[PDB]
């Protein structure tokens, strides 16, 4: 059949700028000068919108900076000038043959300034101590790049394990990221100890920022 | 308007079958074409199958092929996918779409999504915690909050504060799966002049359960 290889399989492009993403199948999807290809944008937890029918042929409804072009076996999807809300993966499609399948996906990305963490630490409910668990939560939020790191210390000494860390996608507006770090104690271990400590390692600081609180 | 409509997940034992449906509404059931896409996080799109609703005519992947069956109900306007045997592999999202065709055919309608999750556990409802900060400096004009929901199987889960009521500052984090439990968390930031006279709640739904947790901090 025809498949669809999608490069580069992530893009970053900072806003005002032009986006290129290419499509290139393994076999000639022109027919008498008409190419079967459809750009598909899908954000997370939403199905895919097409963009572009026929490569050449912007849908009603879709803004006026998405543009395709190319022909037979190569296509590029254009995004001039892209926007804080163009954050989203991309797909390309070929009904020229059967089976139809789906590219690989690309997922753009925005380039914008550095941001540093908002950290924010929430002592274990009292309800949960009443069930006889606990768990401190560490929420950081607004800060770019996605690349960060988070130690949990207690009393001092740092502790790597029962931490689940979670990261979530750019945000379409802020084109931001944000991560939360939890870190699960049984009732007795969260009673024998006092000071919890949630640090955060990004390149903006050249040290933790320290956040904490005292039982 | 035209739409499409799917139920919103689906929990299957291995080895057993499921029948998963997809309802067509504002336009001629027969005139178009049902087709099912998959899409499994991380791997992106793939293909099942396609349908003719009126003769019942299905065109299957060789990937699918044995795996799925097509079929359609034209008194209710509503086409059927049966898997059977569902595997580790087959946990997936799945979608029904409504192809166009004029030269080539894209898609111009796709439905609601149907979350599909192949395991032997029995479904937990969440068990939701408010957060609260109890200590401050008075260093900063926003007051951030916090929502735990834990020990729930399987995804996916609503969470919204004071039933949506607060659309800004909300970051809903993604779920880790730990222990086979889902454990994920949500945030809220308001002005420090708003906390003292409104209440935040943290509203939970579970979809799955049809249990409804509203958590105050």
């Amino acid at each position: 059949d025809i498949v669809l290889t999608q490069s580069p399989a992530s893009l970053a492009v900072s806003l005002g700028q032009r986006a290129t993403i290419s499509c290139r199948a393994s076999k000639s999807v022109s027919a008498s000068v008409y190419s079967y290809m459809h750009w598909y944008q899908q954000k997370p937890g939403q199905p895919p919108k097409l963009l572009i029918y026929l490569a050449s042929s912007l849908e009603s409804g879709v803004p006026a900076r998405f543009s395709g072009s190319g022909s037979g076996t190569d296509f590029t999807l254009n995004i001039h000038p892209v926007e804080e809300e163009d954050a989203a993966t991309y797909y390309c499609h070929h009904s020229r043959e059967l089976p139809p399948a789906f590219g690989g996906g690309t997922k753009l990305e925005i380039k914008r300034a550095d941001a540093a963490p908002t950290v924010s630490i929430f002592p274990p409910s009292s309800e949960q101590l009443t069930s006889g668990g606990a768990s401190v939560v560490c929420f950081l939020n607004n800060f770019y790049p996605k690349d960060i790191n988070v130690k949990w210390k207690i009393d001092g000494s740092e502790r790597q394990n029962g931490v689940l860390n979670s990261w979530t996608d750019q945000d379409s507006k802020d084109s931001t990221y944000s991560m939360s770090s939890t870190l699960t104690l049984t009732k007795d271990e969260y009673e024998r100890h006092n000071s919890y400590t949630c640090e955060a390692t990004h390149k903006t600081s050249t040290s933790p920022i320290v956040k904490s609180f005292n039982r | 308007q035209v739409q499409l409509q799917q139920p919103g997940a689906e929990l299957v034992r291995p080895g057993a079958s499921v029948k998963l449906s997809c309802k067509a509404s504002g336009y001629s059931f027969t005139r178009f074409w049902m087709n099912w896409v998959k899409q499994r996080p991380g791997q992106g799109l793939e293909w099942i199958g396609m349908i003719h609703p009126s003769d019942s005519e299905t065109r299957l992947n060789q990937k699918f092929k044995d795996k799925a069956t097509l079929t359609v109900d034209k008194s209710s306007t509503t086409a059927y996918m049966q898997l059977s045997s569902p595997t580790s592999e087959d946990s997936a999202v799945y979608y029904c779409a409504r192809k166009d065709y004029d030269y080539d055919a894209w898609f111009a309608y796709w439905g609601q999504g149907t979350l599909v999750t192949v395991s032997a556990a029995k479904t937990t409802p969440p068990s939701v915690y408010p957060l609260a900060p109890g200590s401050a400096a008075q260093t900063n004009s926003m007051v951030t909050l916090g929502c735990l929901v834990k020990g729930y199987f399987p995804e996916p889960v609503t969470v919204t504060w004071n039933s949506g009521s607060l659309s800004s500052g909300v970051h809903t984090f993604p779920a880790v799966l730990q222990s086979d439990l889902y454990t994920l968390s949500s945030s809220v930031t308001v002005p420090s002049s708003t906390w003292p006279s409104e209440t935040v709640t943290c509203n939970v739904a579970h979809p799955a359960s049809s249990t409804k947790v509203d958590k105050k901090i």
